[PDB]
């Protein structure tokens, strides 16, 4: 079965550079057009670039021309995308895809993708704030604010509490930093007895925070 | 053919 | 470029029903049109090429028709595994372009949100900011109006919503609406209220609190 694997994605400042590689195996790489496809968060895919099996015929989308360079090493069965002068609007999941032997019109074989984030925001661990509980069901939670880039992981009591947890998708603030809440519904008869701690881990900054969430007055 |  | 218009943007069906997804091209693309399915965190998966030719391994309930400008993808009877996002893609002319996608979601019975509101914590106010959170828990359908009122003044431009993916077990959604103010602005006002309109509610629900109590 055709195997494709992208690597090299990461966080980069606007104007910076990044080099993506796609490793191919279990087929005759040099006999196929290879293609780069990218998908911005919430959008459909967008064609980026084509390269012929020989490497001598190459096409680019207008939006990347003069900034991106496609190439390949047939000996190493490897496709590359050199990305210079990166822009915020280049943020997307990047996929390599196998074409046909002489054309690349649509795609059966895709890699799993590599995420490229272009932003001036600096890596930063989150501030964690309790969402204190206010009949038989009570909701409590944690506010996880001002971190960058994605992702954070949130667990409740180190993973003991899973039922009724909703960890909302992160939303990008106007500051360029992310924020989310994680909430859980619990029986109100346990608001004094049971202790509730949210464990927040932000691996891009190696930040770990635990927040005990308790009722107020 | 071109598409295997 | 050729623009691909997909309708409807979201399609709500029960397992077992038939789905018909439409793709309209701004110019003729002849029969050079493909369809893809995409699930969260995965690459698109080719279903159909050449407007109507099925790709290898794709179940027979997936069929495509059309030619020129108006194309259709049909799912004869929907399987639980078929709820996903679907894209069309033309290759009659360069540059190759994709549609904007149709999201196929699970229809279930109407469920009213349970609504909660959370004042900013003392810790956060210490740091100079106030986030007020309004939570809508386990509701269906996805459409809901959430309005922030501060001393009866409707807010705008200063809140953000996040919605969970459809729950794998009960097919409901959950939504947060987060109103963010400076500490200085928060203390200019007394009454903070989240008002929720949803089809499952016989009348809109307001949750509110007085700052300081
Ligand atoms: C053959 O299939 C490949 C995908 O495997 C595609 O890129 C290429 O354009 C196809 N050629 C045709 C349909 O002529």
């Amino acid at each position: 079965e055709v195997q494709l694997v992208e690597t090299g994605g990461g966080l980069v400042k606007p104007g910076g550079s990044l080099r993506l590689s796609c490793s191919a195996s279990r087929f005759s790489f040099r006999d196929y057009y290879m293609t780069w496809i990218r998908q911005a968060p919430g959008k459909g895919p967008e064609w980026v670039s084509h390269i012929s099996g020989s490497g001598s015929t190459i096409y680019y989308a207008d939006s990347v021309r003069g900034r991106f360079t496609i190439s390949r090493d047939n000996a190493k069965s490897s496709l590359y995308l050199q990305m210079d002068s990166l822009q915020a609007d280049d943020t997307a999941v990047y996929y390599c895809a196998r074409g046909g032997r002489a054309t690349s019109y649509y795609w059966v074989h895709w890699g799993p993708g590599t995420l490229v984030t272009v932003s001036s925001a600096s890596t930063k661990g989150p501030s964690v704030f309790p969402l204190a509980p206010s009949g038989g069901t009570a909701a409590l939670g944690c506010l996880v604010k001002d971190y960058f880039p994605e992702p954070v992981t949130v667990s409740w009591n180190s993973g003991a509490l899973t039922s009724g947890v909703h960890t909302f998708p992160a939303v990008l603030q106007s500051s360029g930093l992310y924020s989310l809440s994680s909430v859980v519904t619990v029986p109100s008869s346990s608001l004094g007895t049971q202790t509730y701690i949210c464990n927040v881990n932000h691996k891009p900054s190696n930040t770990k925070v635990d927040k005990k969430v308790e009722p107020k007055s | 053919s071109d598409s295997d | 470029e050729i623009v691909l218009t997909q309708s409807p943007a979201t399609l709500s069906l029960s397992p077992g029903e038939r789905a018909t997804l439409s793709c309209r091209a701004s110019q003729s693309v002849s029969g050079y049109l493909g369809w893809y399915q995409q699930k969260p965190g995965q690459a698109p998966r080719l279903l159909i090429y050449g407007a109507s030719s099925r790709a290898t391994g794709i179940p027979d309930r997936f069929s495509g028709s059309g030619s020129g400008t108006d194309f259709t993808l049909t799912i004869s009877r929907l399987e639980p595994e078929d709820f996903a996002v679907y894209y069309c893609q033309q290759y009659g002319s360069s540059p190759l372009t994709f549609g904007g996608g149709t999201k196929l979601e699970i229809k279930r019975t109407v469920a009213a949100p349970s609504v909660f509101i959370f004042p900013p914590s003392d810790e956060q106010l210490k740091s100079g900011t106030a986030s007020v959170v309004c939570l809508l828990n386990n509701f269906y359908p996805r459409e809901a109006k959430v309005q922030w009122k501060v001393d009866n003044a409707l807010q705008s431009g200063n809140s953000q919503e996040s919605v969970t993916e459809q729950d794998s077990k009960d097919s409901t959604y959950s939504l947060s609406s987060t109103l963010t103010l400076s500490k200085a602005d928060y203390e200019k006002h007394k009454v903070y209220a989240c008002e929720v309109t949803h089809q499952g509610l016989s009348s809109p629900v307001t949750k509110s609190f007085n700052r300081g109590e």
